[PDB]
């Protein structure tokens, strides 16, 4: 029908093509991204041997279902030139170390580690690719936390802080303050956990996190909720 | 520290051997322009459409 | 009479309005921004069967206005044949879209596999055709009945002087379009209910209590939608096999009403499905 | 202190060359321009709807012969289509995910591709096996690679993230010019005729001029507000087009060494991601994060068409050789032909 | 390397059924079509069959039709060509060839080794090379000619004949593809040309190696035929 | 055929 053998056979190799690239996207549809951040080196690298030059990619599998994780560490440039293509992904990982409330980044001598870590929490949770995106909160080294916190008050780092300096009112004062930087409210939620556990745990929290964001998806995407 | 002086050497040294660049006049260089322009607009298919019969993409 | 006048008014406002919402969501999801997901393909097929069934439901506002059947026989085996092919292919698909919410929430590991389009196709089509099946004693003994004084009725022409014809096809129709339905989204509609709140709580998330009680006043909203139009037809079919009933006009009227209802139902199935679905405003404010 | 003096002196150079430059500049081309017929109304309609994409297009790149294209996606997959049947003739899978760049060899016979990887990765399209293998892998870049052009089959020009561009033998995998000078991220290349110079384009709203062979910047070219995204030489070699986030095209020319024309609207709010000449030279063709492409008047700078029909942003452009087609990748996953 | 290596061939009485074996070593077998080209001691080209990529397309010669089947193993690398009903008409060599297509592509670029098999006891293109047998000195140039019963120039400008030459005693291989273009690893003194139903092969700065029979064929329609072949001597 | 007032949809007479 006005077409060559060749061009015959070249249709159908392209639509072979197109078959073997249908395939591949159902596959790849079915994996759970997530985007793994964090300020300077708190539990980035705990975290991922717990679950184990650019940008670096780690494969796991729990519970038939297939994790994809992204470290953008070490990828020192100007971050809104590439946090668009991460605008697709299921959930961002954040981690944030107890143990640096009394810590300076020893690159500003005034400039606090909580606080940095605060900010950047704040420009990641806001940003316009991320408005229903949820984020799983990671707070690392509670035993250092415990261990510190008797000898160094809480006070230092939020002065406007006026509870018991014991560790459960100000690690629920720091994860209050954490979440109330959230400005989207209405369309992200954000999961918190106290990840200092040796176990195999924290696999089992994210397992959690990413289930219920997949439930919420799906319901939204249905309209029910 | 000494790598300032050095990095202020350079870029002096650039700025130096940037203002030393023989310049023509704007009149010129938009004369220019608009001489390659007229001398190809009949070769351009997309501001001068080409019939259907030489079109490519039907 | 002034009943006619007072009904056929109520089946035309009804066919216009769900005319009119069914084509305006149809145009929406048509090559505007939709076509990427299943539950649009859904939607799209239970705004055809919706709509059809409104193009079907105006030619017996004239049987009831004016009691004799005017449009012959062959329109009358049409617009029955019709008219069996919507209705039960939109409570089917009604049912399937609460087995595709069942599986995408309750289920969102093993059942994301089997939720391609390809595999929605398959189910649209089969649903049609199990429509088009089961609509099949209606397809062959429809007809026109005269009577004394020289009108008709575009009913069902049964074969035999024995009343078991009646009582076989309500129940049939009873079972297959209200009871395995109805049970099914039931089930499907509580089980995501407890889903919802048991992964609500295994996390510990917040927001519990607005997740959890719009799931369930959707679910409520449909649930109630569906009874009240569709039941009060099967009482009084089933009442009219068993008893015997004297007509009345005031039975007249409210014989016009309960059948209304079922088209009723049709037309506000756009409103729940699309109209108020947080995915499909995006669209519908992209165009106004 | 000898700072201040070097700063000083730095100082006062940059006057010199701003009053050169301001001494140098006696009619616009406004001014000469506004006495020759107008261009009229262009309307540009698709031909051809590429599919088989399932993510954001980011770039692509045309084929000397204006018949052969090459796509990149976020699927992690290179896609070479025949344009004039839709066909599609090879599907490279790509070993990371995140390209941001692509290009075609002029000769037909290699395809390059990079992006958050690090890594600029040569692909052998003609092979004896029936297959396209990955020929150089080339290291040696700190920040992400936002684009890459061939000079020859042996030489490619890279740019990158870490405020760097560099000169590659492909041959060896080394890279034999390192070009520096730029104060931030280097975002579009684009390479002269006669492939001797290019250009450069930075977040520091600036624009250098490179020499091959010699690895020195000639002229600095400054005036922007913002990003530059975009950039493209007339097709002569003696003017370039710009593209930034202040949702305006500027025009330089090399000669002068200054800015000729400003392209800028009052309803055009949105940054520019791609810009490309016509063959003549006297279309504009410029791509905006309002889905739709602009078509200028590069000397009258009055808008000539829109080239509507994308559903999301705009990313990448291309005009064949031949002036025949432009094509448009967006971030819907589809490439459009238009005439 | 490429390699192609075919068995499953020797002696059969008529009537039998046979199966040969095209074993591929070095390439990648799911992207290539193959074919099966036999030339009985009469010095003479004829196809058989024809399986795409994938198995989706699958094409005979008029006189294998019902008695030949043809057939691939992706995960093995073979090729089979099941034989049933055999014939004294059947007696040739068999060789296995690669092929592809895309645009710019170069089918038919290699023919395996082949086997021997031996029995005891139209609407079709039709292509005429008239010279036989063309005696000729090394160091001058060399004319070829081979001319069609039908325009292979189609409507999209392309121009479907192909060029091999065979040496005593090896397999053939291509020259040039489609009526202009050189193939891969061919010395540059080979030019082909022509236009319609005329074509033309020249051999410029002709050497001792490039002795051997020339074969014409067209692939605008199938069945794929071929010519006579011209033989160069001295 | 039996004499019926209320089937499916419609109102018969008798």
């Amino acid at each position: 029908c006005t077409l060559s053998a060749e061009d015959k056979a070249a249709v159908e190799r392209s639509k072979m093509i197109d078959r073997n690239l249908r395939e591949d996207g159902e596959k790849a549809a079915r994996e759970v991204k997530l985007l793994l951040l964090g300020a300077g080196e708190s539990g980035k690298n705990t975290i991922v041997k717990q679950m184990k030059t650019g940008i670096v990619e780690t494969h796991f599998t729990f519970k038939d279902l297939h994790f994809k994780m992204f470290d953008v560490g070490a990828q020192r440039s100007e971050r809104k030139k590439w946090i668009h293509c991460f605008e697709g992904v299921t959930a961002i990982i954040f981690c944030v170390a107890l143990s640096d409330y009394d810590l300076v980044l020893a690159e500003d001598e005034e400039m606090n580690r909580m606080h940095a870590s605060m900010k950047l929490f704040d420009s990641i949770c806001n940003n316009k690719w991320f408005t229903d995106t949820s984020i799983i909160l990671f707070l690392n080294k509670k035993d250092l936390f415990e261990e510190k916190i008797k000898k160094s008050p809480l006070t230092i780092c939020y002065p406007e802080y006026a509870g018991s300096n014991t560790y459960e009112e100000a690690a629920a004062y720091i994860q209050c303050q954490f979440e109330d930087l959230n400005k989207r409210k209405d369309t992200k939620e954000i999961y918190t956990h106290f990840t200092c556990s040796t176990d195999t745990k924290n696999v089992q929290f994210v397992f959690d996190a990413v289930t219920d964001v997949i439930i919420k998806n799906n319901l939204k995407d249905c309209g029910l909720f | 520290n000494t790598a300032s002086i050095a990095q202020a050497r350079k870029l002096v040294e650039q700025l130096k051997m940037e203002a030393n660049i023989d310049r023509i006049k704007v009149s010129k260089a938009a004369a220019d322009l608009m001489a390659y322009c007229e001398a190809h607009a009949k070769e351009d298919p997309l501001l001068t459409p080409v019939p259907a019969s030489e079109n490519p993409f039907r | 009479l002034t009943s006619n006048a007072v009904l056929t008014f109520i089946y035309f406002v009804v066919c216009i309005i769900g005319l009119c919402g069914n084509t305006l969501v149809i145009y929406v999801i048509l090559r505007y921004a939709k076509m990427k997901t299943i539950t649009n393909i859904y939607i799209l097929n239970l705004a055809i069967a919706d709509e059809l069934f409104m193009l079907g439901l105006p030619f017996l506002a004239m049987q009831v206005a004016l009691v004799h059947w005017p449009f012959g026989k062959a329109i009358c085996r049409v617009v029955m044949t019709v008219d069996g092919i919507n209705q039960f292919t939109s409570i089917f698909c009604l049912t399937v879209m609460s087995i595709d919410r069942y599986l995408a929430v309750v289920h969102p590991i093993k059942s994301a596999k089997w939720r391609r389009p390809r595999t929605a196709k398959m189910i649209t089509m089969a649903v049609w055709g199990v429509s088009l099946l089961v609509i099949l004693p209606i397809m062959i003994y429809a007809g026109l009945r005269s009577n004394q004084w020289g009108r008709s009725s575009c009913t069902i022409n049964w074969p035999g002087e024995s009343g078991a014809w009646y009582t076989g096809f309500i129940i049939y129709t009873f079972i297959l379009g209200f009871l395995v339905p109805l049970t099914i989204i039931c089930l499907c509609y509580l089980f995501i209910i407890i889903k919802v709140k048991s992964s609500g709580i295994r996390v510990g998330s917040s927001k519990r209590k607005k997740s959890e009680k719009k799931v369930t006043r959707m679910v409520s909203i449909v649930v109630a939608v569906f009874i009240f139009c569709w039941l009060p037809f099967y009482i009084f079919n089933v009442s009219s096999v068993s008893m015997a009933i004297s007509p009345t006009p005031a039975l007249k009227g409210m014989f016009d009403f309960v059948v209304v209802l079922t088209y009723a139902n049709s037309c506000a199935n756009p409103i729940l499905y699309a109209f108020l679905s947080d995915n499909f405003k995006k669209s519908f404010q992209n165009v106004l | 202190s000898e700072l201040d003096q070097l700063r000083q002196e730095a100082e006062q150079l940059k006057n010199q060359i701003r009053d050169a430059r301001k001494a140098c500049a006696d009619a616009t081309l406004s001014q000469i321009t506004n006495n020759i017929d107008p261009v009229g109304r262009i309307q540009m309609r698709t031909r051809r709807t590429l599919r088989g994409h399932l993510a954001k297009i980011y770039a692509m790149h045309w084929g000397t012969d204006s018949r052969l294209l090459v796509s990149a996606s976020q699927d992690g997959k290179l896609i070479i289509w025949d344009s004039y049947t839709t066909n599609k003739v090879h599907a490279i899978p790509l070993r990371s995910s995140w390209v941001m760049t692509c290009a075609y060899a002029p000769s037909g016979n290699y395809v390059a591709c990079g992006g958050l990887d690090n890594i600029c990765s040569i692909y052998n399209l003609k092979t004896r096996e029936g297959n396209v293998r990955v020929s150089r892998e080339l290291a040696g870049h700190t920040g992400y690679l936002s684009c890459c052009r061939f000079l020859d089959d042996n030489q490619i020009v890279t740019s990158s993230g870490d405020t760097t561009c560099a000169l590659w033998d492909i041959e060896t995998g080394q890279q034999t010019t390192t070009f520096t000078g730029h104060t931030g991220d280097v975002m579009s290349l684009s390479l002269a005729p006669d492939t001797r110079l290019f250009v450069s384009g930075a977040c520091d709203a600036s624009a250098k001029l490179w020499d091959v062979r010699e690895g020195m910047c000639r002229q600095t070219f400054t005036g922007h507000e913002s990003d530059i995204n975009a950039i493209c030489f007339f097709p002569n070699g003696n003017a370039f087009a710009t593209g930034s986030d202040d949702a305006t095209c500027r025009l330089f020319d090399l000669r002068a060494d200054q800015e000729l024309m400003t392209y800028s609207h009052d309803n055009i709010i949105c940054g520019i991601t791609s810009v490309s000449f016509s063959k003549s030279g006297r279309l504009l063709l410029a791509g905006y994060d309002d889905f739709n492409c602009n078509v200028w008047d590069a000397l009258k700078a009055d808008r000539a068409g829109v080239l509507a029909g994308h559903d999301n942003r705009v990313s990448c452009l291309g005009v064949t050789d031949d002036g025949m087609a432009v094509a448009t990748g967006s971030w819907d996953s589809f490439l459009k032909i238009w005439n | 390397d490429v390699q192609l290596v075919e068995s499953g061939g020797g002696l059969v009485q008529p009537g039998g059924s046979r199966k040969l074996s095209c074993s591929a070593s070095g390439f990648a077998f799911s992207s290539f079509g193959m074919h099966w080209v036999r030339q009985a001691p009469e010095k003479g080209l004829e196809w058989v069959a024809y399986i795409s990529s994938g198995s989706g397309t699958i094409y005979y010669a008029d006189t294998v039709k019902g008695r030949f089947t043809i057939s691939r193993d992706d995960p093995k690398n073979t090729l089979f060509l099941q034989m049933t009903s055999l014939r004294s008409e059947d007696t040739a060599m068999y060789y296995c060839v690669r092929s592809i297509y895309y645009y710019g592509s170069s089918p038919f670029d290699f023919w395996g080794q082949g086997t021997t098999l031996t029995v005891s006891s139209g609407s079709d293109i039709v292509m005429t090379q008239a010279t036989s047998s063309v005696p000729v000195t090394p160091g001058e140039s060399v004319s070829i000619s081979c001319r069609s019963s039908k325009s292979l120039l189609h409507s999209n400008g392309n121009t479907y004949l192909y060029w091999f030459l065979q040496r005593p005693g090896q397999s053939p291989q291509l020259l040039i593809y489609r009526m202009s273009n050189l193939a891969s690893g061919v010395p540059d003194r080979f030019s082909g040309s022509g236009s319609g139903t005329a074509f033309t092969l020249t051999i410029s700065r002709l050497e001792a190696e490039d002795v051997g029979v020339y074969y014409c064929m067209q692939h605008l329609e199938y069945p794929l035929t071929f010519g006579a072949g011209t033989k160069l001597e001295l | 055929a039996g004499c019926k007032n209320f089937f499916w949809k419609t109102f018969t007479s008798c």
